[PDB]
């Protein structure tokens, strides 16, 4: 997962180092996400969904 | 042998249809060649709210393809003034070049867009005519009459938070005229942009083009422009007894207003309109045969949020009059054959 | 005045003018689907319907088809000026609307 | 709510 | 990706005004097939949805920690009694408007918030 | 997919289309691009005029079935059993065979589409269904272009007048 | 231009327990014919209940007055008379034609079975009132409660 | 990193709620209250500021 990987940008000089920008935490989580802190590091984003049938571009996996 | 002309009813495992019975030849007599005095008789529109950013009028008796398409315009065709290009002169800032000029792109100015024009294509320089230029400038020093102490504002702090005050306007041409000193200005003055560490910097200038919500989002008007049909309640028996208050309960709290007719308690459908589609009453088992909960056929509710840069009902009028353009450029461009 | 942005006609097979097919171009279900609901209201049209062509384009489809004696270019025609009739009208009773609640909440 | 009383 | 292992390409990026708009005026920035479940079984994505809205409804923040709901106390009788103590119904449907023809749609649509992972795997690289 | 849950829930026996939502229903399958396009008569006329779905679906056919060649006939069976829509204990009639008339049997006569419901063993990729015969009378081309219609027609349908989900009340 | 005319009474509401939406399949029996009906009815529109009777036409035309029909639906037609005593019409095909089963009898009894679209009738009856239909037959099916 | 400026489903503006929901929590008044308070209806906002984690103040802690 893209998500945020670590705080000390600058100093790395990895080879590929890939960033989410505007990480969130997820409202619904198990309560050991919280246990080791891994909101230092958030991974992903909250997103409305609706599961509905409505575009035609959605089928076999495609979102 | 029974008509229903007005209400979309509804139970729960699916609604009954998705007509409306008010075309041409839709009926034995029903028939429709749009009388435009019948329209202009049955139409009415009335306001409910009007705060600054908010209108909740009704616009009862229309279609819902005119509704509909005046909600799309308000989203995506009412023309609104935002930030194209950035040029950044120096940035020493944790928030990067591209992050920033996104982050300044979806900020909203309180020019209205009315008074300018769009840029040609590939006039990157621009004019008085069709640009808005503002610079942010800011650094952050430590303050000299500081304690020992740690609260970020008191110390570490001349510029510690960029904000929107902090964007000034360079009237471009003969702009300062035309427009009073306060009158071009970003809408809000606390949207934090970013955070300065001493020593940090920004500068930059940012030039705001005309623009439709329809190729960028951050050209949109309204934060919401949707509607609703106007909910229809009604009780086919006389609910009493202990049970008026779970019909009350089972709805959002003021559409059943349970009085007391007499010693027993009398539920009553005081305000249809306050009504959530919950259909929790469908979770009864004993009063979802009490009552009918469906729609009403041509009354609209609509609720439009502008996010600040023009006021609501000049919002609606703008979309109206766009609908009115479209329609007369192509009937221009017919007239051209 | 533009020569593409706005109309271009296919008369059917044999170029039956109860029959066009009008692409209207930077356009979408709005327009569309308003228009569409003002020519329906004409009883002397048979068939009315638009379509948009491809996503990635803008462009949408109307066909028009008659009765046998009007050209199908009249029902367009009409429909685009009852529908810029009901916006008209539209426009007035909104603004008359605004006008009346602020007068009635300004003097309260 | 209610439009305009 | 979802956390339940539904992961897809995004095929379109649908205008904000075609998107079947809600009764309260929202509108999905994510559209999901419903045909991943029935072959799938990742019946812990409908519970996420409810949790995460009544979460984002009620300002809290719910705990997915397995084996905490059983028979007896279910996880879908809890996460709709949060959700009919907002407002909202009890099976988290909410429905919605068509966005291209402007109609309630016959059908009450199930839409809720979800958590969404990205995946390192563009199309820019291979 | 849902181009089978569309066109199995259009093609059921109680769904009513008024003139407008069968237009711009036919026109949205066909896109047609030449030649007028061939509508029905109403199936009921009288308290109001309205369409059965099972309609659009065969004015959609004669449209695509090429000009000079002729409509179609075709027999056989559903995939959806005719048991699945027993809700209520079956009673027993005299004289009535259940299955003489019963959305389980597909019967398309002259290209119009007169009982049953068109689930997967039409239009998918069951043998002797619509579109198999489509291939063998008609040719190759014919059949992609039964399919890419229909697909498109099934699409307009749930994305306009219906709408497909899946919550937790049909698992319940 | 009518093709069968009689008045009927709904005994069965719906036998065979399939249930759709807004269809209703009314099993009838005629009046003074001994003739039977098995009609699907879209009840959203036209209510039917039991023990109702229904004066029930087939016909090929609704002018009455001899001029065929063109096959194309006119919302604007200005010959107005055509059977309008009727409060639900249909319009359909019949589409199957079937002597009854039983050989060694006369058994000179025929199901006629018309489709409205999706709905479905069967007439069955002596075949000496049944001549007028014919398989791919288009017509119009008047009906008017009593 | 740093607060979003408009709501990604609704383009409310959310940028200017930060600092004032960062007050209301310090006073004592829960998320709902808070998030109530500044105007946040629709969940779609709420969830906006209710799972922001503002790391830009972690990344302003490295030397300059
Ligand atoms: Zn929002």
């Amino acid at each position: 997962t893209m998500g945020f990987p670590l705080l000390t940008y600058q100093d790395r000089s990895d080879n590929k180092l890939y960033r989410l920008q505007t990480p969130q935490s997820p409202l619904v989580r198990p309560s050991m996400y919280d246990y080791y802190d891994m909101d230092n590091y958030p991974i992903g984003t909250n997103a409305i969904v609706a599961v509905i049938s409505y575009t035609g571009y959605d089928m076999e996996d495609a979102m | 042998v029974e008509e229903m002309r007005s209400r979309v009813v509804l139970g729960e495992f699916g609604v009954r249809n998705v007509h409306t019975t008010d075309f041409p030849g839709n009926y034995s007599g029903y028939d429709d060649a749009w009388d435009q005095d019948r329209f202009e008789k049955n139409f009415r529109v009335d306001v409910v709210h009007m705060d600054e950013n908010s209108l909740e009028f009704d616009m009862v008796g229309i279609d819902a393809a005119i509704a509909n398409a005046f909600r799309r315009i308000l989203l995506a065709e009412v023309p609104t003034m935002a930030v194209e290009k950035v040029l950044v002169y120096n940035n020493t800032s944790i928030v990067q070049d591209e992050i920033l000029a996104h982050r300044l792109g979806l900020i909203p100015i309180h020019a209205d867009p009315r008074l300018f024009e769009y840029r040609n294509q590939g006039d990157e320089e621009g004019t008085e005519i069709d640009t808005l230029q503002f610079r942010l400038q800011v650094r952050c020093t430590r303050n000299p009459h500081a304690a020992k102490d740690s609260s970020d504002p008191n110390e570490l702090y001349v510029n510690h938070k960029v904000y929107t005050r902090h964007m000034t306007w360079i009237p471009l041409g003969n702009q300062a005229d035309l427009f009073p000193e306060g009158t071009i200005r970003p809408v809000h003055d606390d949207i934090l942009i970013a955070q300065l560490r001493p020593g940090q910097e920004i500068d930059l200038l940012m030039h705001c083009v005309k623009g439709i919500g329809k190729d960028h989002a951050k050209f949109s008007p309204v934060a919401t422009a949707s509607y609703r049909l106007l909910p229809d309640i009604t009780l086919l028996e006389p609910v009493e007894g202990e049970a008026a208050e779970e019909l009350s309960r089972c709805f959002s709290p003021g559409v059943i207003e349970v009085q007391e007719v007499q010693g027993k308690k009398v539920a009553r459908v005081a305000n249809p309109r306050l009504d959530t589609f919950s259909r929790e009453i469908f979770r009864n088992e004993k009063l979802k045969k009490v009552v009918r909960l469906a729609r009403v056929r041509d009354h609209y509710i609509f609720s439009v949020e502008s996010t600040g840069v023009l006021p609501p009902d000049v919002l609606v009028s703008e979309a109206i009059k766009v609908l009115m353009g479209k329609c007369r450029r192509f009937l221009d461009e017919l007239d051209a054959v | 005045g533009e020569r593409k942005t706005a109309l271009e006609m296919v008369q059917a097979a044999g170029t039956d003018r109860h029959c066009v097919t009008f692409v209207l171009h930077e356009e979408d279900h709005t327009l569309g689907n308003s228009l569409r609901y003002m020519i329906m209201k004409n009883p002397e049209v048979e068939f009315c319907g638009y379509t948009t062509t491809h996503p990635s384009e803008s462009k949408i489809n109307l066909r028009i088809q008659t009765r046998g004696t009007l050209p199908a270019v009249e029902p367009f025609q009409r429909g685009l000026n009852e529908l810029m009739n009901v916006c008209q009208h539209v426009l007035d009773k909104f603004e008359a609307s605004i006008k009346d609640y602020k007068d009635q909440k300004a003097s309260r | 709510g209610n439009p305009p009383v | 990706a979802s956390r339940h292992g539904q992961k897809g390409i995004l095929s379109r990026l649908w205008p904000a005004e075609d998107m079947p708009f809600t009764e309260s005026g929202m509108v999905p920035d994510i559209l999901f097939n419903p045909h991943g479940f029935p072959s799938r079984m990742t019946i812990g994505m409908l519970i996420e949805s409810m949790a995460g809205k009544s979460a984002a409804l009620h300002g809290l923040c719910h705990d997915a920690t397995p084996f905490i709901f059983s028979e007896e106390n279910s996880a879908l009788e809890y996460f709709g009694e949060m959700l009919k103590a907002a407002g909202y119904n009890f099976y988290g449907t909410e429905r919605l408007y068509s966005g291209i023809s402007g109609l309630e749609l016959e059908a009450d649509i199930f839409i809720g918030v979800v958590y969404y992972q990205r995946l390192r795997h563009m199309v820019s690289d291979k | 997919q849902d181009h089978m849950v569309s066109g199995a829930s259009m093609t059921t026996r109680g769904c009513f289309f008024t003139r407008e939502h069968y237009m711009e229903l036919v026109y949205r399958g066909l896109t047609d691009k030449v030649g007028r396009v061939k509508l029905l008569s109403p199936s009921i006329l009288k308290p109001f005029p309205l369409w059965t779905g099972k309609q659009v679906v065969s004015t959609l056919l004669i449209n695509i079935i090429p000009e000079d060649h002729i409509p179609l006939n075709l027999s056989g069976k559903a995939k959806i059993t005719g048991k699945a829509w027993v809700k209520e204990t079956p009673r027993s009639v005299p004289g009535f065979n259940p299955d003489s008339m019963c959305e389980s049997q597909v019967i398309i006569r002259e290209g119009e589409l007169l009982c049953g419901v068109l689930d997967k063993a039409h239009y998918g990729s069951s043998a002797y269904g619509l579109v198999h015969c489509c291939y063998e009378i008609y040719g190759g081309e014919t059949s992609g272009k039964v399919l890419t219609c229909l697909a498109r027609l099934f699409t307009a349908y749930l994305q306009l007048y219906r709408g497909f989900t899946l919550g937790v009340e049909d698992i319940l | 231009g009518i093709l069968f005319e009689d008045i009927f009474d709904v005994k069965d509401i719906d036998p065979e327990g399939k249930k759709f939406d807004r269809v209703s399949r009314l099993h009838c029996e005629s009046e003074s014919f001994k003739m039977d009906l098995i009609l699907d009815v879209n009840i959203q529109i036209y209510p039917v209940d039991l023990g109702d009777k229904f004066r029930l036409v087939i016909a090929s035309t609704l002018y009455e007055d001899g001029t065929l029909d063109d096959g194309e639906y006119n919302p604007t037609d200005d010959r107005p008379s055509r059977a309008d005593q009727f409060e639900y019409v249909m319009y359909g095909k019949v589409y199957r034609i079937e002597g009854d089963e039983t050989s060694t009898e006369a058994a000179t009894r025929l199901s006629a079975y018309v489709s409205y679209g999706g709905l479905l009738m069967r007439l069955q009856g002596d075949a000496n009132n049944l001549h007028g239909f014919e398989v791919d037959s288009r017509v119009y099916l008047l009906m008017k409660k009593l | 990193m740093i607060i979003p400026v408009r709501c990604f489903t609704c383009g409310k503006i959310v940028g200017n709620k930060w600092e004032a929901y960062l007050g209301l929590l310090q006073a004592e008044y829960t998320e709902g209250d808070a998030l109530d308070a500044l105007g946040l209806k629709r969940y779609c906002c709420r969830r906006m500021l209710l799972a922001h984690v503002d790391l830009i103040e972690k990344l302003l802690n490295y030397a300059p």
